[PDB]
């Protein structure tokens, strides 16, 4: 008796719990999927940004060197600490 | 090269090997009694070295194959690592030269098996361990390409591929660590000189990989070299970056990851 | 660590299958608990792995600044730091600086575009250049801003001298200079000298939170409760084999208890092997003595004469 | 901690000689087997599993 | 104590592993 | 780590439309004064 009511409880208490852990694991799996497609988004754009970083400082180099060659008294410089945050044609002594 | 040579010891290895199936998997039909587990422990080990040697002498197993069903059931089941390693070595040389297309023993691997020994991949506290395991994927999808499907077919597998891989690459290799510097403070330095702040400290570069790493990059070039379009090829996109990672830190890593490198 | 660090207490036990399946009932209720905890260890240990990917950029995600005044008053250089400055963010040499697109940054970036630089433009010797076309493998190839910013007249240095290189090339963000030497003839200036310096990064104070009291704790913890489920498992298996020896007894009386007899007086045979091993034997007359029915004591000096040990 | 010829067989022959002596009724282990039991446990248990039960019961 | 690695074992690795290269040159 | 992904990401697109334009505005100036190349995106082939 005691330990037959013992039983039914726990087969009650352990078929609630692999239902509800079963439950948590298909969540966790369809989060884990939106943040895959979203690294690869991001991963996308990065490499995109990156290589038109440095394409452009070559670029504002190759630019700079020719201003110089024609006389001309103005530079071109970082607006920010970056090239993606904005470039601008600016005139120095 | 003269035991092979014998039916009656390669029979009585496969009659205790079928009688510690029954004692894994649990049959009703014969039950060893405690008293003597001692004996049959001791008999276990034994006949496991023996099998081992003799595995590299039966190399293509064909599909219905007794020695493999026994060893997979025991893999499944022991808690000694002597056993899983031996096992491992035993299943490894029972693949030597097998057809992907022409039906062989891979076939008795179900999902269970493999998830069992990717999750020994993602074990870190045991460089044998991961080693064998490797050893294993390796021989596993050598030949050819329906195997690198069958093994990412199964999801956990491929999960847990493509979280391991990348960080068993720069394992145990005391990469360049980018922390004393976000804890060292900028100051002046106390005091005629003119003022310095101070010097931002140096930054070392591994010199050598270790062995795990060298084994999982030679798995991941002969991982690279299947066909595009297919499963194992996607794979080396989805791990690109972090392995770009890895190799801007770790230049060693650029020289032996060239065949990695070409076909991506 | 690589490898599992031997211990003293038992870490794990089997659970016994011998067991009636119809008497026990609650042993698939156990194993099921078992490979669910399994798989949980494998989600958090898989999960518990680094795989975010980080590009170097800067910007990441005010009106708060501040102004510095500096005037003679009547009746030479002046630096300033700010301490809000760690290693985290450094100032690029003005050569790298035209490399990479950014002036300032971290370490890491520097070396990341370094190499991402080194990728765009195929500069690494491979066979398949060295084919096309002495070098050796898996050298960088130099061109002409790569020469100016290392500072080397050579074409094929190899991948540790250029990130040493990288190295090279940092130093932390300048403080604060002013030349304002000095004054002495106007009664007061308090004339512009005005410095408007942001103060947002140490304003804001993003800190870590507290750690390394939990974890050792939290191992304790852990460690404990799988200790008490171990020995818990012993206790059952030690139930179970002495089941088990009730239940052949009952299956065939005669044959063990012909083994027990036998055992027992085996066993009771070895545990009086060492009796006579105790000083009190050895310094008395008793055990040489040739009136002992058993000679097995005496009987070797013979041999032990001929072999010269003795 | 130590394991030596002596204490094996030792420990064998002290667990062979307590399952005979159980056989003939020679022993009273009524102490071990309600530690071992231990009901108090039992019902600390049990009323343990009623309130995790009763907690899924009433989440959903 | 074992011998991790027998020699014909690593013969015959040796000899499919270049085997399936030669298979994969063509 | 969803929600830094995203927020990267957006972040990212707003800045290389910024400098899509200011790109484009330089190179009106450049061709203003004089010049012999332009400046050129590579995402824009």
């Amino acid at each position: 008796k005691y330990i037959e009511e013992s039983q039914a409880i726990i087969q009650e208490l352990v078929k609630l719990t692999m239902e509800k852990l079963e439950s948590k694991f298909t969540k966790l799996c369809d989060l884990e999927t939106q943040l895959e497609m979203e690294k690869l988004k991001y991963v996308k754009e990065s490499e995109k940004m990156l290589n038109d970083r440095l394409s452009l400082s070559k670029q504002i180099l190759d630019l700079n060197k020719s201003l110089e060659e024609l006389n001309v008294s103005k530079k071109l410089v970082l607006i920010s600490e970056q090239v993606d945050s904005g470039i601008q044609l600016v005139e120095k002594d | 090269q003269i035991l092979v040579k014998d039916r009656e010891i390669k029979s009585f290895i496969l009659f205790i090997l079928k009688k510690f199936q029954c004692v894994a998997t649990g049959d009703n039909k014969w039950q060893l009694y405690e008293g003597n587990a001692t004996f049959f422990n001791e008999l276990t080990h034994y006949t496991l070295d023996l099998m081992e040697a003799i595995s590299s002498y039966i190399a293509p197993a064909m599909k219905d194959d007794h020695y493999f069903q026994t060893l997979v059931s025991i893999l499944n089941y022991t808690k000694d690592r002597y056993m899983v390693i031996s096992i491992l070595r035993s299943l490894s040389r029972l693949l030597v030269r097998s057809k992907a297309n022409e039906e062989s023993a891979a076939d008795n691997l179900d999902h269970k098996t493999l998830s069992l020994i990717v999750s020994f991949l993602l074990l870190e506290c045991d460089s044998e361990l991961i080693i064998a395991s490797l050893d294993f994927l390796y021989q596993y999808i050598l030949p050819g390409s329906q195997r690198i499907t069958e093994l990412f077919k199964s999801k956990e597998c491929s999960l847990i591929l493509e979280a391991t891989l990348p960080n068993l690459l720069s394992y145990n290799i005391a990469t360049p660590d980018y922390h004393l510097l976000q804890k060292h403070k900028i100051r002046l330095i106390k005091r005629i000189t003119p003022a310095r702040q101070n010097s931002i400290p140096e930054v070392k570069f591994p010199q050598e990989l270790s062995d795990v790493s060298k084994v999982a990059c030679t798995f991941l070039c002969l991982l690279s070299n299947d066909t595009d379009d297919g499963a194992g090829s996607a794979f080396c996109q989805r791990i690109r970056p972090l392995v770009l990672h890895k190799l801007a830190d770790i230049p060693p890593l650029t020289l032996a990851l060239s065949e990695y490198m070409e076909n991506t | 660590q690589t490898n599992p660090v031997p211990v003293t207490y038992p870490t794990d036990a089997y659970i016994p299958t011998y067991l009636p399946d119809d008497k026990v009932s609650n042993l698939a209720d156990l194993k099921k608990l078992i490979e669910m905890d399994s798989r949980l260890d494998l989600y958090l240990t898989r999960r518990r792995l680094d795989t975010s990917i980080n590009l170097p950029t800067n910007t990441k995600t005010n009106k708060e600044m501040l102004r510095i005044y500096v005037y003679n008053t009547t009746e030479c250089s002046i630096t300033i730091q700010l301490r809000g400055v760690d290693g985290g963010k450094v100032q690029y040499s003005p050569n790298l600086a035209t490399l990479i697109g950014m002036q300032t940054g971290s370490v890491n970036d520097a070396v990341y575009s370094i190499y991402k630089y080194i990728l765009i433009n195929n500069l690494f010797v491979t066979e398949q250049t060295e084919a096309q076309d002495k070098p050796e493998l898996g050298e960088v190839k130099l061109d002409s801003l790569l020469q100016k910013v290392l500072d080397t007249n050579a074409a094929h240095l190899p991948l540790m001298n250029v990130v040493q290189t990288v190295n090279k090339l940092v130093s932390p963000l300048p403080p604060i200079i002013l030349d304002y030497t000095i004054d002495l003839s106007k009664d007061t200036t308090y004339g512009a000298t005005t410095l408007d310096v942001d103060v947002s990064h140490i304003l804001h104070q993003p800190q870590p939170q507290p750690n390394l009291q939990k974890e050792e704790e939290t191992d304790a913890e852990d460690t404990a409760k799988l200790r008490e489920i171990t020995k818990l498992a012993l206790q059952l298996n030690s139930s179970a084999q002495k089941y088990q020896f009730f239940h052949e007894l009952s299956l065939h009386p005669r044959e063990t208890l012909t083994h027990y007899l036998w055992s027992s007086k085996q066993n009771e045979l070895v545990l009086q092997g060492d009796q006579y091993f105790n000083e009190d034997a050895a310094r008395t007359s008793d055990i040489y003595s040739n009136n002992n029915n058993d000679r097995s004591l005496m009987g070797n000096i013979s041999l032990l004469y001929s072999q010269g040990r003795l | 901690n130590n394991v030596t010829l002596k204490n094996l067989t030792a420990f064998q022959l002290l667990s062979q000689r307590e399952n005979i002596c159980e056989l003939l009724n020679l022993v009273e282990s009524t102490e071990r087997h309600n530690s071992i039991i231990n009901p108090e446990r039992q019902r600390m248990s049990l009323e343990e599993m009623k309130k995790m039960l009763d907690a899924l019961k009433n989440e959903r | 104590s074992k011998v991790i690695v027998p020699q014909t074992v690593r013969l015959a690795e040796e000899l499919e592993r270049q085997q399936l290269l030669e298979k994969r040159k063509k």
